[PDB]
């Protein structure tokens, strides 16, 4: 929810 | 509170 990922 | 992983 709050944990966004970044590629 | 937002977390920004950064996958590879």
């Amino acid at each position: 929810k709050n944990v966004l990922y970044r590629r | 509170s937002k977390t920004f992983i950064q996958v590879x």
